[PDB]
């Protein structure tokens, strides 16, 4: 998932 | 593993009412703020950014500001609650809800519009 993906980052 | 679950990973909701799908997430001790990040969405449409308590209405794409909230108090009982009032026929397709607390994971939810024959609309 690009969302799941990009959700991942911001809080990591 | 930290696990997101969902009740009802489908919801049938009447046209014109107020609707809340829900995403639970384990919360054992006091609910930490400074830990909770909870993000919805739906077909790449931003809905809930609520980051360590902070939110901002900007951010929320244009179709559901002013329509959409997570519901605060449902929060420290481990329920991501995400309130659509005024449903449209434009609401009905897959919800992503993505939790981070102590870990991360997310569910999706689908949502169906109907319009029954006798209800208020
Ligand atoms: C498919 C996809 O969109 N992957 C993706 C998007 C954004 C990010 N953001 C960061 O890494 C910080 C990663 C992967
Ligand atoms: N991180």
């Amino acid at each position: 998932d690009c969302q799941w993906a990009a959700f991942l980052c911001r809080v990591y | 593993a930290f696990t997101v679950t969902v009740p009802k990973d489908l919801y049938v909701v009447e046209y014109g009412s107020n609707m809340t799908i829900e995403c639970k997430f384990p919360v054992e001790k006091q609910l930490d703020l400074a830990a909770l990040i909870v993000y919805w969405e739906m077909e790449d449409k931003n809905i809930i950014q609520f980051v360590h308590g902070e939110e901002d209405l900007k951010v929320q794409h244009s179709s559901y500001r002013q329509r959409a909230r997570l519901l605060k108090d449902q929060l420290s009982l481990g329920n991501a609650a995400l309130q659509i009032t005024d449903v449209k026929l434009q609401d009905a397709g897959v919800y992503r809800c993505m939790i981070s607390y102590g870990g991360a994971d997310y569910k999706r939810i689908t949502v169906k519009v109907n319009a029954p024959y006798a209800a208020a609309l």
